[PDB]
This record gives structure tokens, C-alpha cells and sequence, in this order.
């Protein structure tokens, strides 16, 4: 059996927010326990609850666990930038003998103040050129909300050919960054008089671009 | 039921810091009965100081009692025995558990240091090995320093005191160094802490990476 | 102080099979079951299977079945999973964990570090590294880079200047092409004052490949 | 009530005497009941060797059985796994140890030797040191020769395998010298023996007291 | 394995104080009482206290009541003997023993190698190391040796030509004077017709004082 | 409580010979265990018997333990060479609260070849005579029963004056060994034309014999 958490859950600073964790009449229904678990990013799942409403040595207070029926909800007081992570339950589930996992929700601290981002393109550079191979690099950095879109232009018209973008990922200054890169063949690149890297986000776009020689 | 141990005051505690502690832990299995108690006493019967106390309850339904004393060196050079007493559960005996300053004679330690070949693929990275020896009671500490200011710890590993055939000990310790450290200065120092070492407790021996 | 320590990376084509290691220090392995949970990139946390250390057998949740095999070696303090037939699906980041209990259901209370397994079709190669150079000079500063291109697997590290410098330079994460192999970009931000005179070299380190390459990066 | 412990072969039992053998232990502290029987099977579910079997009921009332396989070198390096299963007493469930290679990359261990320099006092002795490392897995043997001929084992301290930061083990390893063998011939070896060093699984390195 | 390793040999003055060590291997020091038994040279075992480890408690036989003190460093697997107002009488090897029992009233299974304890109002003094020259020369062999002179305390080494020569020696039991220094003699058996070209060197060492005598020892 | 054994006790290689150990009824008369220990020459002693009859890990089962009433005899089968040692008996004495070690016994092996020592005899060297002091160094050796008597004589007339003897001592060859030291003033030395060792030995006497310059 599954034991279904929501997707995600919102914050802002200070604020109490509650995750909730429902099973069958198998598991957690059925009077086992349940536990909780807290994971950063890149770093191994902690755990916050076990036994229903237990802390382990060193999780604060402002965490707290109850189990209703047939679910179990974690709750934060005080919510702080840290407790940006995504969280877990779990039970025993004995029609199978395994003690399963939930889906799992993403916290969400709000707040956090919006930023657009810095671009930086460079075109081939000529020893590429010469390996016979063309590559335009598109960074990204510096922005909030993760999420950008990357449109390349060939003087006016686009691309949409041969063109990869990497999945945003929070940088240490919490916020996020991305590269775009575009393959040419050089007398593609050479044909045109220029190309352009487009990044939109929240709606505003910046634009870069280069030329040939 | 309940286990409980003290350790000792590492010497560089108690010659170069200078604030040396010993710390009392408990582990007590099954907490079913209410406080236990943990006390400090000296064996001369002199005060001690205020002690640190923490408890927690693990996961697993043991509970962890840690206790943190800090002591004088002179003290600890004169002979104090410092005593932690655990009490009361469903135990008939109260535990006990002590530390004192190793019997014996004394003997300063020898330090000699190394420096390693280049290896291929390393050639950025070199490995220094100090052989710190016959030095009597085992406890000691070992320093590496470089710009006269001391590495830190997870710098450097260390092995166990083993007894020389005859008498006293042995520690080996090992410190890998980069290109940059030693064009940066080439010069290491491994210094042993050890209450027979004597001005100051302390001996040394400098090493090179090249000549 | 407990610790679960869990083996390095692991990269496998299609069809194998790795065994990873979780090494135990701090009770008697013999003592407790661990646990082995499994995590794909950016995905959920799933629990695998269990074993007692103490007699050998085993515990499999339905969908591991069969690919999957847990092992302790008891001589050496060391619970083992064996992961077989490997499938591109099977790229994940492998936990495993324990409570020192016995008896006692979930509310894994130590952790490893986790061990990333990743299955490719593709075959180790080092990166060719492009310079980036610095859009010709100024009002303050300038960006240079190195394009580390078309390397696989993945960890790569970049350096400026042997380590000497550090402020400004920024590493973006790879980008896996199509082909299989990855792309990436380390730039530094410099002021545009020093661009003449400061050498500028990036030192890129692809150890899975075993090819360290160093270049300079000149104004245009 | 019961505990049992299994044992790795030596490298040196491997790769050197070439007849390595396993050795399970178990210890009942209250052998209140009759028989204690111990089986040993391979994982493959290939037949064993007979083993040696003993038994001591000890002053303290616990019981001992003791028993040693002898294992194929070219077995162990294919993979098996040897396993020594415990049975009968009050034990719901049978106890089973085993033991078997152990995973991950090979890496041929470095070798490197150094002599002590003249201690007043000593004149007569000189301390040999090994330094023995970057090796993957940590399971090695190490001996010093003289001679051509290899000094008995209690002549040499080595410490324990330790993790180097980064990637390997590292071990050190301590000779005590006297001047009437480095004047006899002023060379001595530091061998190790390991799974990884290739023509024939060792490494070694000669080390001299004088230059 | 499961070792008692007792301290080295300790020389005092009549009212001195000594602290010799028991130190323990194998098992979890804490869990069971130390016995301390006393043996005066050439007599028999007398039981004298024994300790409990987890906790401190004491218990002395009448006779060492008062004179014998003994302790545990639980930080450091160590009980502790200790012996004051020393007397001549107060001579003998100090053994430590135990039984991994717990409610067990005899039998001692596992115990310390002994550590002697002498008691003189002797001061440290090295040898003198006279030369007992071959009644000189013939048929077959000859007797020549060191007469180590006039030392305290005892243990003396003596070796010829460095180690080297070592068949036909015969090292004798030292002689206690009523001065309470000791004195003993080293010989060598040796063909007679060797005399006049082998040469023949005693080395005697004595570590308490730190004196090392080489002596040759040449045909009157 | 003393528990008294008798001091010594015989031999002859393979047979069997018995030691007792006898309390009273306020120990081992009283039910409380007996135990047995074995000590060579030079080293710690090692248990035999325990709890009356029970032998611990490696020891042979020629030795044998009983318990009679308010006694306990030890019994050893076969006798051989290597067992001549002391043995100490052991129980537990209520009235003191103690666990007293027997008086204890010798255990002799019978048959054994006699042996006449060997001497030698140095006169004292010029080295000594100009410190000033003189020493004759009689050193005897290879004898068995263990027992000698050193008597020195001068010229015809004895010493019994400054002669000092050690306790003989079994070497290696399981045969004994001692020295006797006389001390002289050089004046004495070179008065006398001769001293002279005397070793008696089993009623027969092997004298050796020295003179000045
Ligand atoms: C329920 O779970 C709890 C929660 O974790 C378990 O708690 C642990 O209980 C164990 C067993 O009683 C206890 O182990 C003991 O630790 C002590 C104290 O450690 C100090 O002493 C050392 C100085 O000599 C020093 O090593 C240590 O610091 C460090 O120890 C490790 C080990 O090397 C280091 O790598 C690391 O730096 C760590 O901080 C402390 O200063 C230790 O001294 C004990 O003695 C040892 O015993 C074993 C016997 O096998 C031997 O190997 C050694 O020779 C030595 O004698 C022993 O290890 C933990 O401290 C407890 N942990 C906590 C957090 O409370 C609990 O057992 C469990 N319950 C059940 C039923 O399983
Ligand atoms: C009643 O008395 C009996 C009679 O003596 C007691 O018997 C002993 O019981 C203990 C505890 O169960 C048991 O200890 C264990 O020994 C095993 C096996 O040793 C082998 O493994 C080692 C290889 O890794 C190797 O070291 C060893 O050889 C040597 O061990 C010592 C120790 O360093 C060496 O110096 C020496 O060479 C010796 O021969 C064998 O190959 C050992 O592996 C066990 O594991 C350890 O556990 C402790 C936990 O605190 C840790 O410190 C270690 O890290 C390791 O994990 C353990 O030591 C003895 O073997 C038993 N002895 C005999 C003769 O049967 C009995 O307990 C007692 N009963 C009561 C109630 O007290």
C-alpha cells in the first residue's frame, strides 16, 4: 500500500504549516506507528518523528507529529529558511511485511525575494572551430524562482535544433542557476551574422548576443 | 542495564591548552525507573568545580547521561584521582569509575620525521610520517604545525600507543602535505605532548620535503 | 560513534552488476537489522529489503525482487547489496540504514551517506577543454571560462589558478547530452583592469577518465 | 548466551604459504544444554575440506568450540563465500558468520622504508620504520627479511589498516635492528603481501642503517 | 587473549611507598574482582585483599590490612597495588589474579606474571669488573671469566665477545654481602690451545646503576 | 584458618603419589570448595584443580582431586620430571571471610643420576690487589642433590672468617649450581703460600687449591 502525502506545502517565515501522511486500515489504521523524515537537499534522510509524536535526541520542539486515524500529520511551528527540505512518513504495512515510504512532499519557504538573472554567452571559440564543432555557452545564474526558459535566436529567427538546457539547481547564495548550451556546425555559425541567447523568467526576458568575425 | 565510562585528560589538555576536562558518560538500557544520579568526587576529598550534564533519551529507549569536569593539571601532576559515581536504579552497587596519572617511570618521547618519495600521479601531494618513541606512561598528543601555526586535527592520523619490545612506547603519525604548503615554506613540524618532555612537555622535530 | 559508512560511486553499462558496501562502526553488526532503501534522482525514498546480519536472511519488498540481493559479510563488519541486470531505471542513489533495536518496525535512526549508482550506455572519456575567453576589452570587470566538453562519467573538478583563485569563479552543473556524454562550464569573474597582466589558468581534474588537462584563457 | 566469530585468511596465508585456512569460534556461557554443532558450507553450496574441531568447557562454566577450514586461495579470489553456521541450544533462529572478499577497486600498495638516526644510550639498536600504502581492499600481510630469510613475526610491531583521506589504507610498520645484524649485511626488506601487487602479490623495500 | 600484565621490578628503601600496576587484556575490566597474592622469596602463597573493579570496594586479609592499598583506574584497565611503610620483610613477588566469574569464591585462572618488590637499605652502585685470568697453560681446556664486584640492586647482565661467544659460559647466582651489595662471576670454558689468539671480552651491564663494563680477560 | 599440607613428597617416575590438604570445619569441613595450583621454579602459579575435582582447559587428567571431610588430596598418576614443582591448595575460610592458600608442597621426583661438582678456583687478580681488596672465587657447579658445604681453608688451617656462600641453584641441565667468595686483605694473600677450596658433597670432598706470586 501507498501512504499518500501532498506534492508541496508553503511557508513564510514564522508561520505554522502542516504535512499529512494518509494510509489504509492496513497500516496506519490498523494501530502502527508512524515516523518522520527530513531530507536536504544532496545530504541522507534525518529523522524528525518516530512513534507517532517522539523527537530523537537534538530535533527541535517546534516539530511536532500526531496520528488521527487513518493518517498522520506532521506539523512546523516557527518555520524557517532551514526547514526548506522535503519530508516523509512512513508505517508498516503488513499485507506486504514492508514498511514503506510516503510520496513525499516538498516544503516550501515563503518570502525569499524574487531576482532575475545574470547572463553570460560566449561564442565558439576558434580551437573548437578548428576541432570542426561549434558550441555557444549560455550561463545563467543569479535568479529566483527557479525556473527560466531559454529561447535561442539565429539573427531573428529560431533555433529549436540541437539546443540543450540543464535543469536549474540552487546555488549557495540560495539562489538558482542554469547554462544553455547551442551546437553549430562553424559554417553554421559563420553563415549568420549573429545569435542570441534569450532567457525568460517570471514573465520579463534578458537577452545576450554574439557575433562571428 | 547501565554501562558507564570516564576518559582520560588528553595531555595536550592538560600542558598546552591548559583547561583540561574529563568527561563521565552513562548508558543506561532501561530508564524504567526515574533520575540517576552522577557525582564528582576527588579521591583526596578536596571540591571539585562545577561540572556540565546532559541527558538525552535515544531512539532505541535508552537514555545517555554525559557529564563534563574540569580539572587542574597541578592537580592532576600531583596525583588526584577523579572519581564519577553513578546512582541509584535497581542497582545494589552504586558504579564507579576513575582516572589517575599512569604509575611508573617517566621517560620523554623521541621524535623523528620523515618525508616520502615522489610517486607518481601524486607529484602535487607528498606524505610526511612522524616516529614518535620510547616515551613511558603512553599518554600523549601530537601536534603537526607548518607557518608555526598547528594543522588541524583531521589533518593528520595518528596510530595507537604499542609497547616497544622493552620498554616504553611507540605512535606513529602521518600527515599528507600539498605542493602549495610546501613551496608555500618547506618546513613541518611534529611535536608529541608529554608530561616527561621537559622544559615544557613538549618535543619537536622539523622535516623537509626536499634536502 | 555510530557510523554507517557506504562505498564511492559506482558507474555500470546496461546488463551488469555492482555490489555495493555499507561498513558498520560503533555496535556489534551482528546485532541489527539494516535496512536498504533506494532513492532515483529527484525522485521519492522507497524501502527495498532488509537483513539480519546475525543469521543471514533476507526481507524484499515485491518490486526489488530478484535484482537485488542483500548480503552481510559478518568477518569484516559489512552488510552488502548486489544490484543485477542493470537498467538505465536503476540509476539511483542507494541508502542504507539502521535502528538499534530489534523488534521494532521503522524510524531509521542512522543513516549512510548513500551510494550513487548510475547505468549508461555510455564509455569512459575524458573532456576536451575549450578556452573561454574574455569578449574583448571596460568599466570594471570581465568574465573568462573553460568549456569542458563532452566527457562522461561525471565528477568533474575544475580549479583556477592551482587553487590561488577562488573569489569569482563559479561552476555550473553539467549537461548530459543526447550523445551520453556531458557537457560543462567553470567561469571566472575577474576585473577587467588585470587582463593584461594576471595569468589565467583552469585546471580540470576528470578523475573517472584519469586525464588531468590545464589551459590558459587569453583575451581575444 | 552465545556468541561466534569467523576469521579472514591472511594475505600471507593466500598468496605466500599458499594454505589458508578460516577459523570459527563460538562462545556459550551457559552451555545448560547437550551438543553445540557448527557446519560449515560454501556459498556456491560447493563441498568443504574436513576441519579441525575442539572443545574446552572453561573454569568459568563457559564453553569453547573452536573449529579451522582450510579454503582454496584460487576459491577466495573467485568470490566465495565461506560460512560457519551455529546451531541447537535455546536459539530460535541459527547463528551463521561468514566471510569472503571483499569489494570495490584494487589498488597494489606503496612501499616505503626508513632507518632511525644514532640515539645516545641505543648506539647498539636502530629502529627500522615501514610506511605501506595507498593499498585497496585493507587486507594485508607485512613482513621484514634479513638475509634473504624472513625474521619471525614478533620481531615487528605493524598497526592496523587506516583509512588515508581520500582514497586507501595505510599502515606502519616498526623494526627493531641490532648492530650485529646491519654489520653482518647492512640491508634489510620490508615486504608486503597484498592481492593487488602484480607479478605475485607483494611489494617490497629495501632499507639500509648507514647511508 | 585474556592477559594480566603486571609492572617491572621496583627497589626500595626501608619506609618507602610503591605503586605497582596490574594491567588488564580481554575482558571488560569493570566485570570482576582482582586478587592480589603475596610470595616472599622461597615461601608460599598468602592471600592478601582483593579489589572490585565497577565499584571500589576493598577487602584485606588481617595481616596486610593498613600496609597494602589497592585501587583501580577503571580509565585505564589498571588495578593498582600499593605498598607503604616498606619493610625488609615486606621482600616478596606480588602477584595479581582473577576468575571471569562474579559470585565465585577460589580459583584462580588467569594471573599476572609477578612483580618483585625489594626492600634494602642499599644505594644504587655499579660493578667493578675484575678479570679471572686463565690458570695459565695443557690438555684440552681452560676456565677463564669476569668477577662483577660489589653492585646493587640485582638484575646484572653479563655476555662475552659482544653476543658472539656464547657455548661453554656459565653465568653464576649472585652472592648477597652482609654490606647488602652483590657480587657474581661470568666463565667461560675454552680450548685451551685458543689462548694465545682468540681474543676474549667481557660485557656486563647494569641497567639500574646504567653502566655498561667492557672488560678483556688475558692469559696470566 | 590455616590449611596445612605436608612440606614435601615423593616420587619415582611413573607412579603415583598423593598430597593432602586439611582445614577444618569452618572451611573446607564447613562444603565450601577446594582448588589446587602448580608453581615452577620462577614462575606464577597455574590452576590444576578446581572445585574439588574439576580440571580447567589443558590440564591432564593423570592429575585428580577429592574431598573428603574437613581434608582434600591432590593425586597425581604416572609421574613425570616436569612435575616436580610446589603445590598449594586453596578454599574458603568464613570466619575471615578469606580464600587462604595451603601451606604448600615440594614435590620431589625420585631416581635422578647423583652428580660429584665441578670447581674452579681464581685467585684474586692484581687489578683487585691494587684496589686494594682480594677475592677467591670458588664457583661449583654440576652437582646433584642441591646441597653442598663450602669450607675454605688456609694453608691447613680454616677461615670461617669473611666466606660467603650462595644457596645452590638449579641450572638448565637440571643439575645445581653455587659459588663461594672469600675475602682477604692482600697482606693475608701474600702471607699465606696457599689457600684452598673444600666442597663436600654426599660425604665425598672435592677440594681445589691456589697460591700468591
Ligand atoms: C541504543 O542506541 C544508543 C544510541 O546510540 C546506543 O548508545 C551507545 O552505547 C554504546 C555502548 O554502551 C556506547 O559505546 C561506548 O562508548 C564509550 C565512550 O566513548 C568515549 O570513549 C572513547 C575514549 O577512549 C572515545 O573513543 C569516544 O569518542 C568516540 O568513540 C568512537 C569509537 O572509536 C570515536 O570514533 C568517536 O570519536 C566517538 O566520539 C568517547 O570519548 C566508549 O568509550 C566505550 O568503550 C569501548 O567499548 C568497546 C567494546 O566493544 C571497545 O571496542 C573499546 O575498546 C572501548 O572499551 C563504548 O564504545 C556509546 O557511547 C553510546 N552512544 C551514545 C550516543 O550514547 C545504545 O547502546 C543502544 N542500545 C542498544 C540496546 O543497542
Ligand atoms: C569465561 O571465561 C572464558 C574463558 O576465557 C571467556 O572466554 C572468552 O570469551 C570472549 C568473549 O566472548 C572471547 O573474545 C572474543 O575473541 C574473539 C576471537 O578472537 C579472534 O579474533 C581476532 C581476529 O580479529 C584475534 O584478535 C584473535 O586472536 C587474538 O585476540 C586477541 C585480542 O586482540 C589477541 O591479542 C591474541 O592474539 C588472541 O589470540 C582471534 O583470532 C574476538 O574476535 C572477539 O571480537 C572482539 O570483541 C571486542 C568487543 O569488546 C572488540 O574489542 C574487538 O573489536 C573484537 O570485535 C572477542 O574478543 C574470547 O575469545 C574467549 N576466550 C576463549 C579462550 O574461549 C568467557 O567470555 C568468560 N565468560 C564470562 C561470562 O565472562
Amino acid at each position: 500500500s501507498v501512504l499518500t502525502q501532498p506534492p508541496s506545502v508553503s511557508g513564510a517565515p514564522g508561520q505554522r504549516v502542516t504535512i499529512s501522511c494518509t494510509g489504509s486500515s492496513s497500516n496506519i489504521g490498523a494501530g502502527y506507528d508512524v515516523h518522520w523524515y527530513q531530507q536536504l537537499p544532496g545530504t541522507a534522510p534525518k529523522l524528525l518523528i518516530y512513534d507517532n509524536f517522539n523527537r530523537p535526541s537534538g530535533v527541535p520542539d517546534r516539530f511536532s507529529g500526531s496520528k488521527s486515524g487513518t493518517s498522520a500529520s506532521l506539523a512546523i511551528t516557527g518555520l524557517q529558511a532551514e526547514d526548506e527540505a522535503d519530508y516523509y512518513c512512513q508505517s508498516y504495512d503488513s499485507p506486504t511485511l514492508t514498511s514503506p515510504f510516503g510520496t513525499g512532499t516538498k516544503l516550501t519557504v515563503l518570502g525569499q525575494p524574487k531576482a532575475a538573472p545574470s547572463v553570460t554567452l560566449f561564442p565558439p571559440s576558434s580551437e573548437e572551430l578548428q576541432a570542426n564543432k561549434a558550441t555557444l555557452v549560455c550561463l545563467i545564474s543569479d535568479f529566483y524562482p527557479g525556473a527560466v526558459t531559454v529561447a535561442w535566436k539565429a539573427d531573428s529567427s529560431p533555433v529549436k535544433a540541437g539546443v540543450e538546457t540543464t535543469t536549474p539547481s540552487k546555488q549557495s547564495n540560495n539562489k538558482y542557476a542554469a547554462s544553455s548550451y547551442l551546437s553549430l556546425t562553424p559554417e553554421q555559425w559563420k553563415s549568420h551574422r549573429s545569435y542570441s541567447c534569450q532567457v525568460t523568467h517570471e514573465g520579463s526576458t534578458v537577452e545576450k548576443t554574439v557575433a562571428p568575425t | 542495564g547501565v554501562s558507564a565510562y570516564l576518559s582520560r585528560p588528553s595531555p595536550f589538555d592538560l600542558f598546552i591548552r591548559k583547561s583540561p576536562t574529563i568527561t563521565c558518560l552513562v548508558v543506561d538500557l532501561a530508564p524504567s525507573k526515574g533520575t540517576v544520579n552522577l557525582t564528582w568526587s576527588r579521591a583526596s576529598g578536596k571540591p571539585v568545580n562545577h561540572s556540565t550534564r546532559k541527558e538525552e533519551k535515544q531512539r532505541n529507549g535508552t537514555l545517555t547521561v554525559t557529564s563534563t569536569l574540569p580539572v587542574g593539571t597541578r592537580d592532576w601532576i600531583e596525583g588526584e584521582t577523579y572519581q564519577c559515581r553513578v546512582t541509584h536504579p535497581h542497582l545494589p552497587r552504586a558504579l564507579m569509575r576513575s582516572t589517575t596519572k599512569t604509575s611508573g617511570p617517566r621517560a620523554a618521547p623521541e621524535v623523528y620525521a620523515f618525508a616520502t618519495p615522489e610517486w607518481p600521479g601524486s607529484r602535487d601531494k607528498r606524505t610526511l610520517a612522524c616516529l614518535i618513541q620510547n616515551f613511558m606512561p603512553e599518554d600523549i598528543s601530537v601536534q603537526w604545525l607548518h607557518n608555526e601555526v598547528q594543522l588541524p586535527d583531521a589533518r593528520h592520523s595518528t596510530t595507537q600507543p604499542r609497547k616497544t619490545k622493552g620498554s616504553g612506547f611507540f605512535v606513529f603519525s602521518r600527515l599528507e602535505v600539498t605542493r602549495a604548503e610546501w613551496e608555500q615554506k618547506d618546513e613541518f613540524i611534529c611535536r608529541a605532548v608529554h608530561e616527561a618532555a621537559s622544559p615544557s612537555q613538549t618535543v619537536q622535530r622539523a622535516v623537509s620535503v626536499n634536502p | 560513534e555510530v557510523q554507517l559508512v557506504q562505498s564511492g560511486a559506482e558507474v555500470k553499462k546496461p546488463g551488469a552488476t555492482v555490489k555495493i558496501s555499507c561498513k558498520v562502526y560503533g555496535y556489534i553488526f551482528t546485532d541489527y537489522n539494516i535496512y536498504w532503501v533506494r532513492q532515483a534522482p529527484g525522485k521519492g525514498l522507497e524501502w527495498m529489503g532488509l537483513i539480519d546480519p546475525d543469521n543471514g536472511e533476507t526481507f524484499y519488498a515485491e518490486k526489488f525482487q530478484g535484482r537485488a540481493t542483500m548480503t552481510a559479510d559478518t568477518s569484516s563488519d559489512r552488510a552488502y547489496m548486489e544490484l543485477s541486470s542493470l537498467r538505465f531505471e536503476d540509476t539511483a542513489v542507494y541508502y542504507c540504514a539502521t535502528v538499534m533495536g530489534k523488534w521494532i518496525k521503522g524510524g531509521y535512526d542512522y543513516w549512510g551517506r548513500g551510494t550513487l549508482v548510475t547505468v549508461s550506455s555510455a564509455s569512459t572519456k575524458g573532456p576536451s577543454v575549450f578556452p573561454l575567453a574574455p569578449s574583448s576589452k571596460s568599466g570594471g570587470t570581465a568574465a573568462l571560462g573553460c568549456l569542458v566538453k563532452d566527457y562522461f562519467p561525471e565528477p568533474v573538478t575544475v580549479s583556477w589558478n592551482s587553487g590561488a583563485l577562488t573569489s569569482g569563479v563559479h561552476t555550473f552543473p553539467a549537461v548530459l547530452q543526447s550523445s551520453g556524454l556531458y557537457s560543462l562550464s567553470s567561469v571566472v569573474t575577474v576585473p577587467s583592469s588585470s587582463l593584461g597582466t594576471q595569468t589565467y589558468i583552469c585546471n580540470v581534474n576528470h578523475k573517472p577518465s584519469n586525464t588531468k588537462v590545464d589551459k590558459k584563457v587569453e583575451p581575444k
